[PDB]
């Protein structure tokens, strides 16, 4: 699926 | 707990910009992948892309490239999606939706706003006219009779209708609003009473419009 | 882009049937899907992610099935609650998509519209407009078709409608036609008629006046 990088 | 807030509604003319905000509650806002999506009236979702909360990447559908612009602010909590050049084509409600976002990929939407109405017109904010629809003096003899008001010619929506000030709603159908070619709204709100009534109860419909701060009180009687 | 296809668009059941909804991708998505349910003035609610896994709070009567290009969501036994719009929606690839939806509407006994027609009023016509305005009121299936006459002459593209949700009590529908002329067209024609169509009228209803 698509994303969108790291998140916190 | 975990719920998304929205800026209120908006008009803005053609050409111009609109800025709506979305701030998120009961979850850290950093944690999760954030969707823009809106609706026109009466037809289906479109997504118009979504924004990393954390780092600011954003990805937007390349239908709105370049016109469309989102943001955000971690001190607050809050989104931003700019709609620019716009257009009537770009009336509608506009959702900000959080993503699960499970493997740092999209997965569901699984929280969402409330919705921000935002309306793009030329016409100028104005209270309705309000007309009576009178009971037919042909109302069936212990039957049902049918009255109400047209409520046309007003922008932007919302309008509220009552009957009696409120004493008054079974039986009331209050239409859904139609734009009119003009781009004006319109809209009737009809009520059936028993035949009896008619010359014995009054029927007032209360029409208020908050945009143009009117309040209308109109008496509906046979002919 | 990919397009999401659902169906059937509008779906009558009754409450305590079992039914199923489809949606499929023009290309495969995998199982990068997911459904949702909507209804009238507020936002959606996920229901089904990862093609068939179940949100959090989501009742056990829904499950959903599939991969690739096919997939369907199903109601073991319908509530009065899960009528509603369904949306289902991939995420495999950029744009990402819906589908046009499917909306689950409540089945009744057939019930014929009571039919009224409105005047202008005089207040109106002051104005230099008349709209002239037709009720069909608390009918079900939704089907129904408004004609407007002048002096026996079928008018087209001066009309404009208006239809309820279906109603939480009772499961009917109304429905407004309103036609709209200038004063100077309207004072140049006696008769005006709306004649409505509807499956459980014997006959063809027409409700009519006579200007003045």
């Amino acid at each position: 699926a698509v994303g969108i990088g790291a998140v916190f | 707990q975990e719920v998304l807030v929205q800026s209120g509604a908006e008009v803005k003319k053609p050409g111009a910009s609109v800025k709506v905000s979305c701030r998120a509650f009961g979850y850290t806002f950093t944690g999760n992948a954030l969707h823009w999506v809106r609706q026109a009236p009466g037809q289906g979702l479109e997504w118009l892309g979504w924004i990393n909360p954390h780092s600011g990447d954003t990805t937007t559908s390349q239908k709105f490239q370049g016109r469309v612009y989102m943001t955000r602010d971690k001190s607050i909590n809050t989104a931003f999606l700019d709609v620019t050049r716009l257009t009537s084509d770009d009336t509608g409600i506009y959702y900000c939706a959080r993503d699960k976002y499970y493997g740092n990929e999209a997965v569901g939407m699984d929280v969402w706003g409330q919705g921000t109405s935002v309306t793009v017109s030329s016409a100028s904010t104005k209270g309705p006219s309000v007309f009576p629809l009178a009971p037919s003096s042909k109302s069936t003899s212990g039957g049902t009779a049918a009255l109400g008001c047209l409520v046309k010619d007003y922008f932007p929506e919302p309008v509220t209708v009552s009957w009696n000030s409120g004493a008054l709603t079974s039986g009331v159908h209050t239409f859904p609003a139609v734009l009119q070619s003009s781009g004006l709204y319109s809209l009737s709100s009809v009520v059936t009473v028993p035949s009896s009534s008619l010359g014995t109860q009054t029927y007032i419909c209360n029409v208020n419009h908050k945009p143009s701060n009117t309040k209308v009180d109109k008496k509906v009687e046979p002919k | 882009d990919i397009q999401l296809t659902q169906s059937p668009s509008f779906l009558s059941a009754s409450v305590g049937d079992k039914v199923t909804i489809t949606c499929r991708a023009s290309q495969g998505v995998r199982n990068e899907l997911a459904w949702y349910q909507q209804k009238p003035g507020k936002a959606p609610n996920l229901l089904i992610y990862y093609a068939s896994t179940l949100q959090s709070g989501v009742p056990s009567r829904f499950s959903a099935t599939g991969s690739g290009t096919h997939f369907t969501l199903t109601v073991s036994s319908l509530q009065p609650e899960d009528f509603a719009t369904y949306f289902c929606q991939h995420m495999s690839s950029y744009p990402l998509t819906f589908g046009g939806g499917t909306k689950v509407e409540i089945k009744r006994t057939v019930a014929a519209p009571s039919v009224f027609i409105f005047p202008p009023s005089d207040e109106q016509l002051k104005s230099g407009t008349a709209s002239v305005v037709c009720l069909l009121n608390n009918f079900y299936p939704r089907e129904a078709k408004v004609q407007w006459k002048v002096d026996n002459a079928l008018q087209s593209g001066n009309s404009q409608e208006s239809v309820t949700e279906q109603d939480s009590k009772d499961s009917t529908y109304s429905l407004s036609s309103t036609l709209t002329l200038s004063k100077a067209d309207y004072e140049k024609h006696k008769v005006y008629a709306c004649e409505v169509t509807h499956q459980g009228l014997s006959s063809p209803v027409t409700k009519s006046f006579n200007r003045g």
